[PDB]
RNA sequence: GAACAGUGGUAGGAGAGCGUUCUAAGGGCUGUGAAGCCAGACCGGAAGGACUGGUGGAGCGCUUAGAAGUGAGAAUGCCGG
RNA sequence: GACCGAUAGUGAACCAGUACCGUGAGGGAAAGGUGAAAAGCACCCCGGAAGGGGAGUGAAAGAGAUCCUGAAACCGUGUGCCUACAAGUAGUCAGAGCCCGUUAACGGGUGAUGGCGUGCCUUUUGUAGAAUGAACCGGCGAGUUACGAUCUCGUGCAAGGU
RNA sequence: GAACGAGGUAGAUGAAGAGGUCUGGAAAGGCCCGCCAUAGGAGGUAACAGCCCUGUAGUCAAAACUUCGUUCGA
């Protein structure tokens, strides 16, 4: 689709051609639910345990006859109605991960950033390129693109200064081409993206 | 999508169904378990295929067969698959495989005589059935075993 | 800490905000300083062998470090504070003007 | 929306929901008083939900989705009173 | 860290492998929270003291150490309605009288008297049961997870799929 | 055996608001304004702090002992 192609000072450098198999797909929207799901699952460390009746200390003596006490019956005094036992069934470690066909992966990440173009959510750069890694340059530029909110900004390659200016402003993350993915791009209002990372995009999608 | 506002596919999501929590629910008390038994206990039930003690299916009927150390299985290709290629195409195992038109080769290619060869081939394949030689050279084409 | 005793200094944070005082103890172990003159108490204390009269008394209770700022000594607002070396000898600096504290 | 019919129920099958803790994203509330607690003659078909006042003195809802140590009156249940 | 938050989480947030139990091997607890700061209540009064009542401090003392909140059981003080001719699974529906006055509703409290009415749970052909379980209140306390299988539903791609 | 380099075992330096004003026991909160940011990790501070403190990013640092690296007969 023909998207405004713009200048870090704001200024536009007239249209840029997005390529359609791309980022002019209908958005399936069963599908970005999916890849969603799946990748925050995939950030869970699920690290959690309790001590079954097995793993708490002591508790092998039956704690007192079987019969003739008066007492309920018990076996351990770590069974799990005790205070102080086992617990039955709690949280024990595991993976939260699973995999997509890659074919849900590839439509997953078109629909999202298809959606942003829907949007007008979309900001192609010329290039952006900062003479020195300096916040308030990025603030800056922000500001003159008109970004108020949170902001994706997608390089071709590693860019050491972009990283590192915009690395403290609150809600924007920098992302090579390569890493950019489902939750980035669904959980930030604007992307930045550089002519030279459309193409790059491109080039692996198409 | 946003975020804030995700859904999923009407029918892709249910709720499990949790039991013993209360009689509304129609699992409340015995789980859905039923009254006492095996089958009602903790880690109960007999194994799979138990009769509880008439000798089984499987023990009354007799063991047949063997298995052949030296058994061939070939991938079959039927002569509608062959329909696909182009005309004057040599056929061979490589690039049937390299295509896509057989997954594993195993023993070696097959042609099987189902469907119609309209295209003339020269198919090179281990075995031709007898209908797939005659169809392949009636299309025009050569059945070369190698 | 970054004030010691004797030093001049704003209190920034309190009741006694923007009350300025001299610092009379320090306490690094509970980063507290005693200021003169700030967040007074009135300690009701019995008949003892060094006082026999007892009574109620007004002393000084320490506040947090943190409340505290000294004072520019150029142009007597508060500063926050660096260091610099002089003559082989580290000295705080405030900030503000780039004047020597101590 | 109308008509017509139906709606006792144990084991049990099926469905639709309520509430709890945590997470994410919106959006909010709160020292001009959060949660909790106490009281009331309010609201919803139920699970339940508000509002007002009191106590309390710093945290907490709501929406959508996710995940579960997710609901107790009985076990001569365990611990405390 | 879509792990626990003081009956949880380690047995152990605290002087815990302690106290305590056992000849011994060994078993094995309970017990966190004043306040921002001790400013931890000078002084007066009753009392032998404990403990109170003032006065002070403090935002708060009904935050005073048995010190954040402070449920229930249980124990009391006061009193609006009822109660000493009555036969009671204790309610329910009917109902005067008396006392009140609300999230304002064909309201609230009490209840002479009338009708009806054998708790709950479990287990049973059948239980008011003279069968079982629970003194009461509170907290805790039971179909989980992993990996496989299969079916339904959903989605992607489709003679291919991965 | 030495030399050199990078580490470890202490540390150092380190931007920017007591901004005004409201409520309050207290302001980190509200409202209205600024500012820093290779630093908006965290903890603390009389209520919830990028700019109050300890810090953080970044940049430095070792007498001594120690780790690793580098160099010096078909
Ligand atoms: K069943
Ligand atoms: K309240
Ligand atoms: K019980
Ligand atoms: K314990
Ligand atoms: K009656
Ligand atoms: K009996
Ligand atoms: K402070
Ligand atoms: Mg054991
Ligand atoms: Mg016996
Ligand atoms: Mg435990
Ligand atoms: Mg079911
Ligand atoms: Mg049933
Ligand atoms: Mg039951
Ligand atoms: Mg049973
Ligand atoms: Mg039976
Ligand atoms: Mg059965
Ligand atoms: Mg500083
Ligand atoms: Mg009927
Ligand atoms: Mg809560
Ligand atoms: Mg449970
Ligand atoms: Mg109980
Ligand atoms: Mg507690
Ligand atoms: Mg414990
Ligand atoms: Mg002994
Ligand atoms: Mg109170
Ligand atoms: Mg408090
Ligand atoms: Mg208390
Ligand atoms: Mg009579
Ligand atoms: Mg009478
Ligand atoms: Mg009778
Ligand atoms: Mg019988
Ligand atoms: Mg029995
Ligand atoms: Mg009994
Ligand atoms: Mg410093
Ligand atoms: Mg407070």
């Amino acid at each position: 689709p023909k998207v405004a192609l713009y200048n870090q000072n704001g200024s536009t450098a007239g249209d840029i051609e997005l390529n359609a198999s791309v980022f002019g797909i209908e958005p399936n929207e069963s599908v970005v639910f999916d890849a969603i799901l799946m990748q925050r699952a995939s950030l869970r460390q699920g690290t959690h345990k309790v001590k079954n009746r097995s793993e708490v200390r002591g508790g092998g003596r039956k704690p007192w006859r079987q019969k003739g006490t008066g007492r309920a019956r018990q076996g351990s005094i770590r069974s799990p109605q005790w205070r102080g036992g086992g617990v039955v069934f709690g949280p024990t470690p595991r993976s939260y991960s699973y995999k997509l066909p890659k074919k849900v992966r590839r439509l997953a990440i078109k629909s999202v950033l298809s959606s942003k173009v829907i949007d007008n959510n979309i900001i192609v750069l010329e290039d952006l390129t900062l003479d020195t890694a300096k916040t308030k340059e990025m603030a800056a530029i922000l500001k003159g693109l008109s970004v108020e909110k949170k902001a994706l900004i997608v390089t071709a390659d590693a860019n050491e200064a972009v990283a590192l200016s915009a690395r403290n402003i609150p809600g924007v993350t920098v992302v090579e081409a390569n890493g950019i993915n489902v939750l980035d791009v669904v959980n930030h209002e604007k992307l930045l993206i550089t002519k030279a990372a459309v193409e790059k995009v491109e080039e692996v999608l198409a | 999508m946003k975020l804030h506002e995700l859904k999923p596919s009407e029918g892709s999501r249910k709720t499990r169904n949790r039991v013993g929590r209360g009689i509304g629910s129609g699992n409340g008390k015995t789980a859905g378990k039923g009254h006492k038994g095996q089958n009602a206990r903790s880690g109960g039930g007999v194994r799979p295929g138990f009769e509880g003690g008439q000798m089984p299916l499987f023990q009354r009927l007799p063991k047949r067969g063997f298995t052949n150390i030296n058994r061939k299985e070939y991938a079959v290709v039927n002569l509608d698959k062959l329909n696909g290629f182009a005309e004057g195409t040599e056929v061979t195992p490589e690039l049937l495989l390299e295509t896509g038109v057989i997954s594993k080769l195993n023993a070696g290619v097959k042609i099987l005589g189902n469907g119609k060869l309209e295209k003339k081939l020269t198919v090179k394949a281990n075995k031709f059935s007898a209908s797939a030689k005659e169809a392949v050279e009636a299309a025009g084409g050569t059945a070369e075993v190698i | 800490m970054h004030v010691k005793k004797g030093d001049k200094v704003m209190v920034i944070s309190g009741k006694d905000k923007g009350k300025q005082g001299t610092i009379l103890a320090a306490f690094p172990k509970k980063d507290r300083v005693l200021v003169e003159g700030v967040n007074m108490v009135k300690k009701h204390s019995k008949p003892t062998q060094a006082n026999p009269q007892g009574g109620i008394s007004n002393q000084e209770a320490p506040i947090h470090v943190s409340n505290v700022m000294p004072l520019d000594p150029k142009t007597g607002e508060v500063t926050r504070v660096g260091y610099k070396v002089e003559d082989g000898k580290k000295v705080r600096v405030a900030k503000k003007s780039g004047q020597v504290l101590d």
